[PDB]
């Protein structure tokens, strides 16, 4: 991924100010709700049949703060996610056969999320430095 | 397909917008242009710069359709053929714009309105774009 | 002493959803939007139209008073009218000019916007019975490609995206119903 | 959406299919197990080896089903309603793979109907697939 | 790409007995005529109104010829095709701005042209590698 | 010396479009498929089910004659009916044999295909009012997860795809219509 300083300085400020223990669970939690085929692959997770079991669900929590690391570890890396995301491209491709498109989806909830917890400060500028990280976690995991 | 529950959740959401319609529409638009920059390519007649007034009033025309297309939810394809006319026979847009605008309209939506913008409601909304999406993509005349 | 003017303009302008085709507001100058059922001497002209599937169940019809006739024909008429196309700003259409000649060529024309001289179409041919003139637009053939069924002055001062309203690459129902609906003069 | 002639193209190559509606299902089954192994995950107490009797009996279920949509064209989702409850609320389909099954079943008719699958039957179709994808992945209930 | 021996055979042996006058502009007409949003990019070519429009201009059977000459090319270099096409990735974004789906879209659409064509001989093996080569030139291409 | 059952066996039997929810065929034996209107006993029981929002405009009753009852109640049918589920091949369901105790106890069971002794429901309650006896079945409240308004016996049986038509995970109207509705049996 290609960020100018500016937007890598806009992202960096913003996902300083992420709660780690939130943000993860409730993109995880809303690509179930919003894209319910998702489902199929978290069916061990438990309780998934409304909207508010799905959020609430401890798993999806739990899980959901592993996504939010890895997007994290994609911002130490932009020159290099495709060698970084190595060992996880791997393990959604060959053993649990993630369609790529899902990446895409996941990525843009992630940045609704975002822009639901920063409200009016998740300002165009900002967001389409998101779009740009996002393209790139979603392309290298693909 | 849109379930009895999505139609009544996007009606309770888009009815929130109100007055601020044209606003909703034209931060849509700029945040499209902005995060998608091909998307620019179907406006090169407008002056595209931050709250340029063609933006703004461009922004009023869209949200105003989406007015429309909530409240014909059931009868979309007629409520909308001119839409489909302009959008699918003329222009030729490309759906992965819909995607994207249609993204950013829910960017927007979630910045503006957080106590609208619950799971349940982010699911129908999303469900919504992407009909009146098909609708403005295909040619059915 | 007069003529008046009955113009359902196009059977897309019947649209059961008034943005889907050409709307009209605030008539003014002797120019009133009338409802089909009190503008009789539209009934039959109207009921041979080609509109679209979702049709309106209740249409007005534009119905122009207090024109000047000089008699071939030359009539004008002072009404003015605002039409509105999709979510677009509406133009005020105005100087209605019904040239009519040797009972095939004449045209109407009208001012459009800041525009004045616009063709809206060619006349084909043209009727009187007793007080009555049946005005027929010349409309080429939908075959392939681009099909125009009014005249380029109109077209061109609409621009490109105003004039899907007028024009069609296809030639769908909805789309013939796109062209210009014949005329009715009555003369007192 | 599709048009007026779309439906009537889609029930005319549908209906030249007749006899051989189980052979082309199947047909389309295997070649998508084939083309695209990552479906069969969908199958796994199924025997998947060619001519297998279990995909030959499940491609007339596949296609008799698409027999049902074509003579409700207008009234899909009702028609199909169970059928997008196994798919959607139960198995869960990615819809990656109803693009996939079309896909198979647009190159089965091109294979084995040559004289129907003319540029306007094959845009009607794929149209057609893509609604009936749209029905048995969407949550209406 | 990766296409075992028999594949790569089964591909070659299909591909000399394609009508290069005709393979080419069929998919591309049908290309335009399915997924109509593609005739955007050709709106030069004139008269693309009506499927038998479409599917008899000159100009869309002598680019369609073209385009089957650039995936011959990819059968030429399978295990390098990112290079291979890294001119045409160029032309196609950065010039046209071709959205990557359409590229997906064209290789369907080739590959439903092929068994329009070969019939009986369009063998599920046969497809099955084809769909290796279309989603490589793809990928190569985005 | 016999008693009849009446029961529509479920709303989501009673779709529009048959594919939707269970279909029987082939009734044997004493069973017979019956038009509502020739089966007024179930008329009142009927009217009270949760059916799915497109619902048959014309429904048919499952009605198994010759039943033998031993008075408490052991009710036994001789009747046989074939079900389909969708695109399914036929299951026979037959030897429905039906157990009343207490006021508040007791189970509908069948052969379910090759499989004998197979509980369909438990009872909730059951009241005899002259010579008719209405059987509620003991159905869970729909709350969260999987909903399973049918025993697990014929679940188990038909397996998971099958029970799509037999269980939920949502609430909804029509997955409410899946669950048993209630029987009439008129002793004579
Ligand atoms: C696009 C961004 C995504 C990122 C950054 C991501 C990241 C991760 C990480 C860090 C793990 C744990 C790896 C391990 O410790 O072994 C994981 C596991 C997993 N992911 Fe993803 N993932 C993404 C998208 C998806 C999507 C879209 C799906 C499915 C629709 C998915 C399904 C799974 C599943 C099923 C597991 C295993 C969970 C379990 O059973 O414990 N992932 N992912
Ligand atoms: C939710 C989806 C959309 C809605 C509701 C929508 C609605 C509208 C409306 C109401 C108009 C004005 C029509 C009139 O004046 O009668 C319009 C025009 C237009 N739309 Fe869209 N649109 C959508 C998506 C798109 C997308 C994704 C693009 C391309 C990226 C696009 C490009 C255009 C263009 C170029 C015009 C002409 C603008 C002008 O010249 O003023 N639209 N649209
Ligand atoms: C996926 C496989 C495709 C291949 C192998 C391919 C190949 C080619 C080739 C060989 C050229 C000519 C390059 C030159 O000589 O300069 C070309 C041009 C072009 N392609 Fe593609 N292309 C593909 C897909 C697409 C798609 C999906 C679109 C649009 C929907 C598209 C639109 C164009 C356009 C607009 C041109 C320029 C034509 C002109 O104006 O002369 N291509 N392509
Ligand atoms: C055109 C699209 C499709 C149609 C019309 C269709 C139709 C059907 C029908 C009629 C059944 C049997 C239902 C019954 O017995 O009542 C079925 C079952 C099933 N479908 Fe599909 N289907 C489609 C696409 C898919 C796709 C894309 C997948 C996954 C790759 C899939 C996976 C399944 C599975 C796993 C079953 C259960 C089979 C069994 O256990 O016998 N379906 N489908």
């Amino acid at each position: 991924v290609h960020l100018t300083p500016e937007e890598k300085s806009a992202v960096t400020a913003l996902w300083g100010k992420v709660n780690v223990d939130e943000v993860g669970g409730e993109a995880l939690g809303r690509l179930l709700v919003v894209y319910p085929w998702t489902q199929r692959f978290f069916e061990s997770f438990g309780d998934l049949s409304t909207p508010d079991a799905v959020m609430g669900n401890p798993k999806v929590k739990a899980h959901g703060k592993k996504v939010l690391g890895a997007f994290s570890d994609g911002l130490a890396h932009l020159d290099n996610l495709k060698g970084t995301f190595a060992t996880l491209s791997e393990l959604h491709c060959d053993k649990l056969h993630v369609d790529p498109e899902n990446f895409r989806l996941l990525g843009n909830v992630l940045v609704c999320v975002l822009a639901h917890h920063f409200g009016k400060e998740f300002t165009p500028p900002v967001q389409a430095a998101y779009q740009k990280v996002v393209a790139g976690v979603a392309n290298a995991l693909a | 397909v849109l379930s009895p529950a999505d139609k009544t959740n996007v009606k309770a959401a888009w009815g929130k917008v109100g007055a601020h319609a044209g606003e909703y529409g034209a931060e849509a638009l700029e945040r499209m242009f902005l995060s998608f920059p091909t998307t620019k390519t179907y406006f090169p007649h407008f002056d595209l710069s931050h709250g340029s007034a063609q933006v703004k009033g461009h922004g009023k025309k869209v949200a105003d359709a989406l007015t429309n297309a909530v409240a014909h939810v059931d009868d979309m394809p007629n409520a909308l053929s001119a839409l489909s006319d302009l959008h699918a026979h003329k222009l030729r847009v490309d759906p992965v714009n819909f995607k994207l605008l249609s993204h950013c309209l829910l960017v927007t939506l979630a910045a503006h309105l957080p106590a609208e913008f619950t799971p349940a409601v982010h699911a129908s909304l999303d469900k919504f774009l992407a009909s009146v999406s098909t609708v403005l993509t295909s040619k059915y005349r | 002493k007069n003529a008046d003017l009955y113009w359902g303009f196009s059977g897309s302008s019947h649209h059961k959803y008034d943005h889907n085709g050409p709307k009209f507001e605030k008539a003014g100058k002797g120019a009133e939007l009338t409802n089909i059922d009190a503008a009789s001497a539209y009934a039959e002209t109207f009921k041979k139209g080609v509109f679209p599937n979702n049709k309106r169940e209740k249409s007005d019809i534009l119905v122009f008073h207090n024109g000047e006739v000089k008699t071939s024909y030359q009539i004008n008429w002072p009404g003015e009218v605002t039409m509105k196309l999709g979510y677009g700003d509406g133009l005020v259409i105005k100087d209605l000019n019904l040239m009519l000649k040797n009972g095939n060529m004449g045209e109407l024309k009208a001012t459009v916007g800041e525009n004045s001289n616009i063709t809206l179409f060619d006349v084909q041919e043209y009727s009187v019975s007793d007080n009555t003139i049946t005005v027929t637009p010349k409309i080429p053939p939908c075959t392939t490609g681009t099909w125009k069924p009014w005249h380029n002055d109109l077209t061109s001062k609409l621009g490109s995206l105003k004039s899907v309203f007028f024009e069609s690459y296809t030639c769908n129902n909805d789309d013939i119903a796109k062209k210009p609906l014949p005329l009715t003069v009555v003369l007192n």
